[PDB]
C-alpha cells in the first residue's frame, strides 16, 4: 500500500497463519499416517527351491 | 559381526572363527561377500537356511558344554580326531563345537 | 510483541481452600475456537514443568485438583484444595507469536 | 531322538569327488530341544558328537545382511546393507533389502 | 522416556565464547523443534531461540539477536548453542525445551510455536570478571 | 556324486499297481553341475545312465 503519509509492505496475519496450520496438518497427515512395524524383507533360499 | 566367517562357520566354530567375541544378544547378522570360511569338511548342511533364519535374533545366548570332552567318553578316545580339511596354523584341526569319535 | 500480567502476585492461602490467579494479555491470543496459552510450575531446585496446556487440558501426572479456563484475553488458574507440597511459582505463556513471552509470575504459599 | 525329532542316519560308503583335497563327505544336522526335554545320541560309528552347544530364547524374527561395510555405534531403526535411514519420512530409495521399522 | 540433559556452563568474563550442548534421548528428536529459554536470577523466564525440525530456519529474540547462534546435530540427537558477545545481564539459568506441535513448520518471524513439553535440568551460566 | 550333490540311492523292490501296462515305477533325478566340477555316476545295478 502507498498513501500520502507512508508506504511499504504489510503482510496479513490471520489468513496465512491458518494457512500454515493447515499445511502443517497436511504434511503431518501425509508423513505420519503411514505406520510401519518391524519386518525383515531379506530372505535366503538354496538351489533346490528356486 | 562375522568377518571371514559365515553363520555356518560360527555356529560350528571354525578354527579361523574362534577369535570372534560372542555377545549375550544381537539383532541381526553381518556377512561379507568374501566370506567362504564355512563348512571346512566338505558336505551338505541340511536345513542350513532354516538354521540361518532361526538364529537371526536372540536376547540371551550362553554357549555351554553339554558333554565335557575329558569326562563324557570313558570308552572312547577324542584326541585322535583331526582332519586336513581345514587346518589351524598348519595342523589338522576339527571344529571347536564338534568332536570326531 | 505481547505482554501479560498476573494480578495476584505472591498470594498466600492455607490448605484446602481455593486459589485464583488471572492472566490478562495485551492482545487477543485465542484463534479458531482454540486457547493458545499454557501454565508452568516450578519448585525450588526443579525445572519448570508443564501444568495445563491449551488452558483447559491437563498434562498426565498432574493431580485433578489443578484446573484452568479462560477465553480471549483473560484466563484463570484455579486450585481446588491446595496442598503443602504445591508451594511453587506459576507462569503464563502465550505461544501465538514467534517471541513466546512468560508472565512476571506469581507465588503460592502457606498462610 | 527327542520329543519331536527322530531320524536314523544310515552311513553310506562311496568314492566322492575331491573337494578341499579330501575324498570323504559329511552331512551336518541341527535340532531344537524344548525345556525339560531329552535328546539322545546312540550310534556305533560314523557320528560326530557335539562338544559345545548353545542356549537362547528367540525374539520374533530378523534378517541377515551381506555387505562390505564397517560397523560402528549407532541407534538406528532402518538398516540397509549400504547404510542407515532417518525413517522420519515414509519413502526411501536406498536398497530393497532393509531390516527394522 | 523423554530426557534433556545439558552441560558446559560455568563462569566467563565478557568477550569470550561459550558453548552449550543439550543431548536428548528416549524420544523421536529429529521430528520435533527445540527451544532455548533462560531464567535470570531474581526475575522471570524469557525466550531465547528456536530451531525447526530440518534445521534450515532459525529465530532469536529481540535481546540476543545477532549474538547467539543456535545449531543442531540430528545425527547425535544433540542440540547446541553457540554463545558470543557477552554482557553482565546475560547471567541466567539455561534450559532446553521441546515444542509440542509435531513436525511444525516455521517459515516467517511471527508464527505460532507450540507449548513446551519437557525441559532440561538447567545449567548455570554467569558473566563475571 | 559331485561338488554339490551327494546321496546314495536304494532299490525299491516291490510289486506296484499296474499302470501303463507295466508293474513298477522308476524315479528320475536331475542335478546341475557347476563349471569345473566332476559328476561321478557309480553303481553296480539299477542305474539308468545319462
Ligand atoms: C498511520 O500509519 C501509517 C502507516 O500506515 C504511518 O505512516 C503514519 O504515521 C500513521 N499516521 C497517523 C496519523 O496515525
Ligand atoms: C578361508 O577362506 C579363504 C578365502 O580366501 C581360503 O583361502 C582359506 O583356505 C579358508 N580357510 C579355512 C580355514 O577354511
Amino acid at each position: 500500500h502507498q498513501n500520502e503519509q507512508g508506504s511499504g509492505y504489510a503482510a496479513d496475519l490471520k489468513s496465512t497463519q491458518n494457512a500454515i496450520d493447515k499445511i502443517t496438518n497436511k504434511v503431518n497427515s501425509v508423513i505420519e499416517k503411514m505406520n510401519t512395524q518391524f519386518t525383515a524383507v531379506g530372505k535366503e533360499f538354496n538351489h533346490l527351491e528356486k | 559381526h562375522l568377518g571371514k566367517c559365515n553363520i555356518a562357520g560360527w555356529i560350528l566354530g571354525n578354527p579361523e572363527c574362534e577369535s570372534l567375541s560372542t555377545a549375550s544378544s544381537w539383532s541381526y547378522i553381518v556377512e561379507t561377500p568374501s566370506s567362504d570360511n564355512g563348512t571346512c569338511y566338505p558336505g551338505d548342511f541340511i536345513d542350513y537356511e532354516e538354521l540361518r533364519e532361526q538364529l537371526s535374533s536372540v536376547s540371551s545366548f550362553e554357549r555351554f558344554e553339554i558333554f565335557p570332552k575329558t569326562s563324557s567318553w570313558p570308552n572312547h578316545d577324542s584326541n585322535k580326531g583331526v582332519t586336513a580339511a581345514c587346518p589351524h596354523a598348519g595342523a589338522k584341526s576339527f571344529y571347536k563345537n564338534l568332536i570326531w569319535l | 510483541d505481547i505482554v501479560m500480567t498476573q494480578s495476584p502476585d505472591s498470594l498466600a492461602v492455607s490448605l484446602g481452600e481455593r486459589a485464583t490467579i488471572n492472566c490478562r494479555s495485551s492482545q487477543s491470543v485465542s484463534s479458531n475456537n482454540k486457547n493458545f496459552l499454557a501454565w508452568y510450575q516450578e519448585k525450588p531446585g526443579q525445572p519448570p514443568k508443564v501444568l495445563i496446556y491449551w488452558a483447559s487440558a491437563r498434562e498426565s501426572g498432574v493431580p485433578d485438583r489443578f484446573s484452568g479456563s479462560g477465553s480471549g484475553t483473560d484466563f484463570t488458574l484455579t486450585i481446588s484444595g491446595l496442598q503443602a507440597e504445591d508451594v511453587a511459582v506459576y507462569y503464563c505463556q502465550q505461544h501465538y507469536r514467534t517471541p513466546p513471552t512468560f508472565g512476571q509470575g506469581t507465588k503460592v504459599e502457606i498462610k | 531322538g527327542s520329543s519331536r525329532y527322530s531320524k536314523k542316519f544310515k552311513p553310506e560308503i562311496a568314492i566322492r569327488p575331491k573337494v578341499r583335497d579330501q575324498e570323504g563327505r559329511m552331512n551336518y544336522y541341527w535340532t531344537l530341544v524344548e525345556p525339560g526335554d531329552k535328546i539322545t545320541f546312540e550310534a556305533t560309528g560314523n557320528l560326530v558328537v557335539p562338544r559345545y552347544a548353545f542356549a537362547m530364547e528367540r525374539n520374533a524374527g530378523s534378517g541377515i545382511i551381506i555387505s562390505d561395510t564397517p560397523v560402528h555405534d549407532c541407534n538406528t531403526t532402518c538398516q540397509t546393507p549400504k547404510g542407515a535411514i532417518n525413517t522420519s519420512l515414509p519413502f526411501q530409495n536406498i536398497h530393497p533389502i532393509t531390516i527394522g521399522k | 522416556q523423554v530426557q534433556l540433559v545439558q552441560s558446559g556452563g560455568g563462569v566467563v568474563p565478557p568477550g569470550r565464547s561459550l558453548r552449550l550442548s543439550c543431548a536428548a534421548s528416549g524420544f523421536t528428536f529429529s521430528t520435533y523443534g527445540m527451544h532455548w529459554v533462560r531464567q535470570a536470577p531474581g526475575k522471570g523466564l524469557e525466550w531465547v531461540a528456536v530451531i525447526s525440525y530440518d534445521g534450515n530456519y532459525k529465530y532469536y529474540a529481540d535481546s540476543v539477536r545477532g549474538r547467539f547462534t543456535i545449531s543442531r546435530d540430528n545425527s547425535k540427537n544433540t542440540l547446541n548453542l553457540d554463545m558470543n558477545s557477552l554482557r553482565t545481564e546475560d547471567t541466567a539459568l539455561y534450559y532446553c525445551a521441546k515444542d509440542s506441535q509435531l513436525r511444525s513448520l516455521l517459515y516467517f518471524d511471527w508464527l505460532s510455536q507450540g507449548y513446551f513439553d519437557h525441559w532440561g535440568q538447567g545449567t548455570l551460566v554467569t558473566v563475571s570478571s
